[PDB]
Order: C-alpha cells, then structure tokens, then sequence
C-alpha cells in the first residue's frame, strides 16, 4: 500500500482514523531510521528553524518511547503538535524551533499527554497533480 | 496527440456509489500521474483525487475515506469509486493528467478532460 | 531501481557520473511535480529560510528550462549551488534564503554557467544504517 | 536469538576485487536494513554500504561507484562487491543490521557481526 498520509486529526480520534488518511505514498519506509510508519502534515511554522515548514510531511515512527532532545509528535488534550521534547519528571516541555513561539509546559498530573511518535524525517513534495 | 477520455457520472441521492474513469491515449512516452478535479458552479476548481503510475495516491480534505482512486497501467486508465455522496459533492469532475508525450521526453505537460456532470 | 543520489560532484564532470552516485532510493518520482529525476545532497544553510537544510536531499527535475523566481541547481565554474534564480541578460543573480548569505553574481561572459535542473522537492532522511 | 553470519574478505593488491556477504538468522519478524560499516586503526567506524528490503541503496564518499550492495530477501542475505580496492580500504568491515526480532514486536534493534578484515597491499 505505502505510507499513509495523516492530515488534520479530529479531537478524540486516533491518528490513523480512516477519514484522516488523505492518501498513501510509495516511499521506502526503511529509508528512515527507525521506520516511517506514517506521514503527518505539518501545520505551522513552529519548527521552521530546523526545516519543518508548513505543508511539509513529517515522517513518524509510531512509539511512546522517545528520549529528550528529540522531535516528537504529541497530543495535549487533543492538540496534535510537533515539538522537541524536554521532560523533567512530571514537567514535560514541548519546545518549538522558532523565536516567535513560546514553549508548551505540561504538568502530567493535570493534563492528559500522549507521545504519538518519533519524527524520523521530512518529505516535501507539493501538489503533484 | 494525447487525449483524455472520460466515462461514468450522473445523478444519485445521499449515499450511493458512482464510479468515474478516465483514459489516456495517443503518442505517450509516460503518464506520471492521472486524477480528478471538481468544479462546483461559482467556486474554484478543486482537486479530488490523484494517483501516480507506481500507485501513490492523494485525496482532498473533503473526501474522508469515501472515494477510492485506482489505476490500470495496461489499459492506461484511472478509476474513481466514490461512495457516501453528498449534496455538496455535486460538481463537474474534470480528469487531469501529467503526460510526457512521445515528442518531448523529459518535458511534461498537463492535459485535461472535457468534464463529467455529477449531481447529488 | 529508483532515484539516484549525488553528493560532491567532480569539477568538470557530469553530475550523474557514476562516481558521484551515492545510492538509489526507492521513492515515487511522480510524487514530485514535475518528476524528480535525481536527489542532490544539500551542502550549507544558504536556503535555511525556505526549509532546505544542510544534508537534505533535494528532489531535482533535470532541465534547463527554468524561469526567474524558481529554485534551481546551477553550476558556476565547477561549483554546484542550490539558489533562487534572477537572470537579467548576461547578469545572472543566484539569490539565497538566509540573511547571512549574499547574492552570487555570475557574468556569463567571464565564467561558465549551466543550469542542471529545477528543485521540485526535499527528502530529509538520515543514515538509515 | 538473531545473528549476523559474515562471509568473505582477506587480502588483495590494488585494483583488486573482493566479495563480502552477510546473512541474518534467527527469530526475525522484519529486516529493515542490512549493510556494512568499517573501522580503521585509530579512526572511527564509518558506513560503507546499506540496502533496504525494497532495494534502496546508500554508499559513502570513498566508494565512488566501485562497490555494489545487493540482496536476496528469500535468503536474508546481502552481498557487497568491492571492485577497485585501494590501500585506503584496509579495515575491519563489520556487517550491521536493523532488525525487528519477533521477540520485540514493533521495536527494531541494531545488530552487528564479528568483523571481517579487508587488507589491500602493494607487492
């Protein structure tokens, strides 16, 4: 089939929900380390300093196991975001790569927080038809 | 000369399942991607569904896993199975294709179909 | 066997010379419009502001027919660069996307200038092994 | 239990060819990528060549189209044909692999081989 294309994810719904999948791309998953499980459309210039521009497809490996300093896809009360991880105990900080955005601070005690996957790369094609 | 031949389309009520097809013919060196756009009276031309020769597919934000684009490389054809139709889906569906014709290998041109009425 | 990968290209040797081919990636060429013909490793942060980063693989359509405004791969006297085109006569101006970088001015009389192709996308993957 | 069985190498003189081979055996769910690294005395380990199951290949700078990595998915084996060996190519060549073992579904791990020495000489 190929790598699914997850666009904007409705609140509550899982990422790979059938009505979020706007295509399947024939990219060799193992070109990414670890494997690309899906491609998520980046929305925002929250990450532009490292080259994750709006409309980019992020290559994501589906895991909850991510270490600090890594770019993660996260959910904060149904807000699928792409930031860098700095967790200190119950203090999870989702840092952006842009001087116009301020960090997201999450207290695991208060907010519901899920790591959806690891950023393993970027595919930037446009519209191809 | 490259030509795009459309078939399918018509009238249907809420739900239902109409099937489109578009086929490229003529002096073709390669078909890089075929697919479908829709024009609803008054608004702009929108992409519905694209599909490459090796099988990558792409869908517009309004098709929420209701349409299914297919290809037949031998028959040089593309198919759009659209189910769960809606009033807002009513439009003219134009086939679109990127072809490198025989003359120009490496140069690619956009070719369009005449259009199909799809009424819901 | 799919898109070739070209690194450092030899001075006065074709870009897709076997010696420069650092591998063949299985990515759907037609995921790019127009078709990607090869991938070039990006050297330097000249284009950081459009999202082209050092080490990125630029998806390039092999052509010479490029119009002003486009991002192109160009060879200026045995050096290959990825820049935005602004040709006006025998004065071609290869513009960057980074304030720390200054436009390149090529004088077609004095130096050799070829256009290798058009940038049609970006793949950012790492070492995958 | 999974393993990288290496096979080949030794010495040649300049411009000499040498086939390397490496297979992965055991409780494997998925081979994501196999290939070869190398270590020269004093210097660090560098990638030589890599191949995925779909046929994607990557090579380092120093291989200028003189090496060719290939695979037999049914034999879970990869082969590297090195062709125009230079004295700069002398090193231990460790086969490396990215494998999901069926032990740990979904997680991949790095696996290494014993290391085979490739030596390139001058009479």
């Amino acid at each position: 089939e190929g790598l699914p294309l997850v666009g904007r994810v409705a609140a509550g719904e899982p990422l790979l929900a059938q009505q979020h999948i706007e295509g399947h791309y024939q990219v060799d998953p193992s070109l990414f380390k670890p494997n690309a499980d899906f491609l998520l459309r980046v929305s925002g210039m929250s990450m532009k300093d490292i080259g994750i521009m709006d409309g980019d497809l992020l290559a994501v490996h589906k895991t909850q196991d991510v270490r600090n300093g890594q770019v993660v896809v996260a959910r904060i009360d149904d807000e699928v975001t792409v930031k860098r991880l700095k967790k200190q105990g119950n203090k999870v900080e989702l840092l952006p790569e842009n001087s116009e955005f301020k960090p997201i601070v999450v207290d695991l005690r208060q907010q519901s927080f899920t790591i959806e996957g690891l950023a393993v790369g970027v595919i930037r094609n446009g519209d191809w038809l | 000369q490259v030509q795009l031949v459309e078939s399918g389309g018509g009238s249907v009520q809420a739900g239902g399942s109409l099937r489109l097809s578009c086929a490229a013919s003529g002096s073709i060196f390669s078909i890089n991607a075929m697919g479908w756009y829709r024009q609803a009276p008054g608004k702009q031309r929108e992409l519905v569904a694209a599909i490459t020769r090796r099988g990558s597919t792409n869908y517009a934000d309004f098709v929420k896993g209701r349409f299914t684009i297919s290809r037949d490389n031998a028959k040089n054809t593309v198919y759009l199975q659209m189910n769960s139709l809606k009033p807002e889906d009513t439009a003219v569906y134009y086939c679109k294709a990127r072809i490198e014709p025989d003359s120009s290998w490496g140069t690619e041109y956009e070719y369009w179909g005449q259009g199909t009425q799809v009424t819901v």
